[PDB]
C-alpha cells in the first residue's frame, strides 16, 4: 500500500530554516490525481495547512504562510519536501505530510497521512537521557505480579521511544508521558506488569531511543 | 424629433439588443413615438419581450423586419440583422430552429464543488467537459465550442466571434463571454455556443480564457458523475 | 479568509447519538470533509464529501451538509469514538485548504479509581551523585489527581515536578510526580511518601532508604 513517512531534525535553531522530507513508498509520488500536502499542528491547537504540492512543481499554499514557506518535489526521489524560513517557538509542531485529491477526478479530501514529526524550535542543544533501572520489590503490583520500569532522565527535545525485550514484551506496558523540567530537560517513566514468579528467569531489558540526539540505551532492571 | 424608416429601425433593433442583455447601452430617444407612426402601437417592454420570445422560440410562420409573423414584407426561415449601428447581431429565427436549442437557467443548477486544480491548461489538452477546442493550424484559427454554457468563460484581451443557434456577434470587451437572454417564463440561454479566436489577428497576440474546468469524478451518486471545478487559464494567444 | 466554526466540544452517554456541526457561509456549496483523531496519533478521515466513508469507517458514522452547516452524526457512541473531530474545506475562493478548529468528544465514564506505585532512587543515580522518587499515577477518571510528597511525617516544599493528567489510550487518566533529592536527603530520613486524592479518596505509597 501507498505509505507516507516524514523525515526531520527534530530540533532546529531560532531564525534558521527547518527543513522536512516526507518519503512516499508503495507507489509513484507522480500520481496525476492527486497533489502532496504539508499541515501541522502546535501543541495543544488545531490543525493548520501550510501548503500543497503537485508532482509537475504546482504549488498551493496557506496564504498566512506563503511568504516564508517553500515545497520542492523530487520526483526521481519519491519524496516531497517543505522549508520554513527564520523560525521561532511559534513554530514548534507536529508536521504532517498527506495526499490529497487534485483536479477533479478524486475527492479533494486527504486520506493518506504520515506518522508526524515532532519538531521543537529551540537555542538549546540536543541532549540524549540517562536510563536508570526502577526495580520491582518481589511484588509491587498485589501478589501474583510485580512492576518494573526504566526512568529516562534530562533529555531534549522530544520524543523518546521504548520498547522492552526488543519488542517481545508488550503486554502490561505502559510508557508515561515526559514532564517538562523548570530547566527545559525532559523525563518520563516506562513500567511494565509482569507476573512475580518470573523475576528470576526472565531478563527484562528496556529500549530507549532518542532519535534527535542519535541516542540508543539498553537497560537491564534486574531484583534489588 | 422625428426619425425615417431608417433611423427608427437601428434604435428599434437597439432596444432589442439591450433586453438580449447582449449591450449595456442604447440610444431609443425617439423610438416610442416611431412605434406609434409606422407601427400603431405602443412598443413598451413588454411588446418588446413578445417581439423577441415569438421571433427566437413561439414562431407563427413568416416574420417581417420588426420582429412580427411599412414592414409588410414577410421573410421566411434564416436570420434578421439586428444592427443599430453602434452593435450588432446575426440572430436566428425559432422557426429555423429543428427543436428547442435554449436551455432554462431559472431551473435549478446541478451542484459543481471547487477543487484544486491546474491554474494553467493547455489549448491541446482540456480534459473540461465544458469546453472542446479545435486547433486550425492551417487558417490560424481557434474554435472553442462550449458544452456548459451556464459555467461562465471569461475573455481577456480576446476580439472574438460568437456563434450560436441563437445569435451571432462579435466580442471584444474583457470579462465573461455575453449570452442572449430571451424571456419565456422563464430566463432562456443558448444550449451551446462557439468561441471563434482569429489568431492572424494582432488583438490576439495575448488571448486568455479564464473559466472553471468542470471534471467528471470517479464516484457516481445519485445515478450521476459528481461533478468537481477548478479554476484554470486556457492560454491563446502567442505571447499569453 | 474563509472561517469554519465548530463547537469546542461536546459529551455523549453511551449508546446515544453525538453530533458535531461545522459552521460556514454558504458551506453546502463546498465539500466537506471530517477528520477524527485520538491523543497522539495522526488524524484519520471519517467523513468525506459531505456524507461518504472511506472504507473501514463503521456504519454509524454519517454526514450532512446544506445551507451554512455541516453535521457529523455518530450513532450508538462507544468509548472508542472520544477523539477530537476536525471538518476541513476546500475554499476555491481563497485558494486554501481551511479546517475547522476542531470538536472535542468525551462519552461518558464511570469513576475510576487510581493506581498509584513508587519507585525509590536506583543504585546507579545513587551513585552519580543524584536521587529520584518517581509516583506513577493511572486509570483514574476524571483527570483530577491532587499529589503530595513527604518526608517522613512532613510535607516536602521543593524539589517536585508534576505533569499535568493526561489521557491514556483507554480514555481513563495517566500522571507523574517526580521528587529530587540529593542522596543524603535520600538517606537521613527514615521514608518518603507519594499522597494521591482523587474524589476525597487518598491512596498513600511509602518507600524506605532500605
Ligand atoms: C423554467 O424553469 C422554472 C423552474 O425554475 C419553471 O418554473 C417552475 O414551473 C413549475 C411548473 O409550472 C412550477 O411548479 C414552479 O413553481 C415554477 N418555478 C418557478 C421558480 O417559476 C419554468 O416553468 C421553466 N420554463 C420552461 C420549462 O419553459
Ligand atoms: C469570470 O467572471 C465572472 C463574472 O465577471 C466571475 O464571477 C464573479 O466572481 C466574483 C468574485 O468571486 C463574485 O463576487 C461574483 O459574484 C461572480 N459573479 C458571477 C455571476 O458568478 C468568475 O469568477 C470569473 N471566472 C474566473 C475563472 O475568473
Amino acid at each position: 500500500q501507498l505509505q507516507l513517512q516524514e523525515s526531520g531534525p527534530g530540533l532546529e535553531k531560532p531564525s534558521e530554516t527547518l527543513s522536512l522530507t516526507c518519503i512516499v513508498s508503495g507507489g509513484s509520488i507522480s500520481s496525476s490525481d492527486y497533489f502532496w500536502g504539508w499541515i501541522r499542528q502546535p501543541p495543544g491547537k488545531g490543525l493548520e495547512w501550510i501548503g500543497s504540492i503537485y508532482y509537475s512543481g504546482s504549488t498551493y499554499y496557506n496564504p498566512s504562510l506563503k511568504s516564508r514557506v517553500t515545497t520542492s518535489v523530487d520526483t526521481s526521489k519519491n519524496q516531497f519536501s517543505l522549508k520554513v524560513m527564520s523560525v521561532t517557538a511559534a513554530d514548534t509542531a507536529m508536521y504532517y505530510c498527506a495526499r490529497g485529491g487534485y483536479g477533479g477526478y478524486e475527492s479533494d479530501a486527504y486520506d493518506i497521512w504520515g506518522q508526524g514529526t515532532m519538531v521543537t524550535v529551540s537555542s538549546a542543544s540536543t541532549k540524549g537521557p540517562s536510563v536508570f533501572p526502577l526495580a520491582p520489590s518481589s511484588k509491587s503490583t498485589s501478589g501474583g505480579t510485580a512492576a518494573l520500569g526504566c526512568l529516562v532522565k534530562d533529555y531534549f527535545p522530544e520524543p523518546v521511544t521504548v520498547s522492552w525485550n526488543s519488542g517481545a514484551l508488550t503486554s502490561g506496558v505502559h510508557t508515561f508521558p515526559a514532564v517538562l523540567q523548570s530547566s527545559g530537560l525532559y523525563s518520563l517513566s516506562s513500567v511494565v506488569t509482569v507476573p512475580s514468579s518470573s523475576l528470576g528467569t526472565q531478563t527484562y531489558i528496556c529500549n530507549v531511543n532518542h532519535k534527535p540526539s542519535n541516542t540508543k540505551v539498553d537497560k537491564k532492571v534486574e531484583p534489588k | 424629433i422625428i426619425l425615417t424608416l431608417s433611423q427608427g429601425l437601428k434604435k428599434y433593433y437597439g432596444k432589442i439588443l439591450r433586453l438580449l442583455q447582449l449591450t449595456l447601452e442604447e440610444d431609443t430617444e425617439g423610438l416610442l413615438e416611431w412605434c406609434k407612426r409606422n407601427l400603431g402601437l405602443d412598443c413598451d417592454d413588454t411588446f418588446f419581450q413578445k417581439r423577441i420570445e415569438e421571433f427566437f422560440i413561439t414562431g407563427e410562420g413568416h416574420f417581417n423586419e420588426v420582429l412580427q409573423f411599412p414592414f409588410k414584407s414577410y421573410f421566411a426561415k434564416g436570420f434578421l440583422s439586428i444592427d443599430s449601428g453602434y452593435y450588432s447581431a446575426k440572430c436566428y429565427s425559432g422557426t429555423s430552429n429543428s427543436g428547442l436549442q435554449l436551455i432554462n437557467i431559472t431551473r435549478h443548477s446541478t451542484r459543481i464543488v471547487d477543487t484544486p486544480g491546474p491554474k494553467i491548461t493547455n489549448l491541446k489538452t482540456i480534459n473540461c467537459i465544458n469546453l472542446k477546442a479545435s486547433i486550425f493550424k492551417e487558417h490560424r484559427e481557434v474554435e472553442i465550442n462550449v458544452l456548459l454554457p451556464q459555467v461562465a468563460v471569461n475573455l481577456s484581451n480576446c476580439h472574438v466571434v460568437i456563434k450560436s443557434h441563437v445569435c451571432d456577434y462579435s466580442l471584444d470587451i474583457d470579462g465573461a463571454v455575453r449570452l442572449p437572454h430571451i424571456y419565456h417564463e422563464g430566463v432562456f440561454i443558448p444550449g451551446t455556443y462557439k468561441i471563434v479566436i482569429d489568431k492572424k489577428n494582432k488583438l490576439n497576440d495575448r488571448c486568455t480564457l479564464f473559466t472553471d474546468c468542470v471534471i467528471k469524478g470517479r464516484e457516481v451518486r445519485k445515478g450521476q458523475s459528481v461533478l468537481r471545478q477548478y479554476k484554470t487559464e486556457i492560454r491563446i494567444g502567442k505571447a499569453s | 479568509s474563509y472561517v469554519l466554526t465548530q463547537p469546542p466540544s461536546v459529551s455523549v452517554a453511551p449508546g446515544q447519538t453525538a453530533k458535531i456541526t461545522c459552521g460556514g457561509n454558504n458551506i453546502g456549496g463546498k465539500s466537506v470533509h471530517w477528520y477524527q483523531q485520538k491523543p497522539g496519533q495522526a488524524p484519520v478521515l471519517v467523513v468525506y464529501d459531505d456524507s461518504d466513508r472511506p472504507s473501514g469507517i463503521p456504519e454509524r458514522f454519517s454526514g450532512s451538509n446544506s445551507g451554512n452547516t455541516a453535521t457529523l452524526t455518530i450513532s450508538r457512541v462507544e468509548a472508542g469514538d472520544e477523539a477530537g473531530y476536525f471538518c476541513q474545506v476546500w475554499d476555491g475562493s481563497g485558494d486554501q485548504v481551511v479546517f475547522g478548529g476542531g470538536t472535542k468528544l468525551t462519552v461518558l465514564q464511570p469513576k475510576a479509581a487510581p493506581s498509584v506505585t513508587l519507585f525509590p532512587p536506583s543504585s546507579e543515580e545513587l551513585q552519580a551523585n543524584k536521587a529520584t522518587l518517581v509516583c506513577l499515577i493511572s486509570d483514574f477518571y476524571p483527570g483530577a489527581v491532587t499529589v503530595a510528597w513527604k518526608a517522613d511525617s512532613s510535607p516536602v516544599k521543593a524539589g517536585v515536578e508534576t505533569t499535568t493528567p493526561s489521557k491514556q489510550s483507554n480514555n481513563k487518566y495517566a500522571a507523574s510526580s517526580y521528587l529530587s533529592l540529593t542522596p543524603e536527603q535520600w538517606k537521613s530520613h527514615r521514608s518518603y511518601s507519594c499522597q494521591v486524592t482523587h474524589e476525597g479518596s487518598t491512596v498513600e505509597k511509602t518507600v524506605a532508604p532500605t
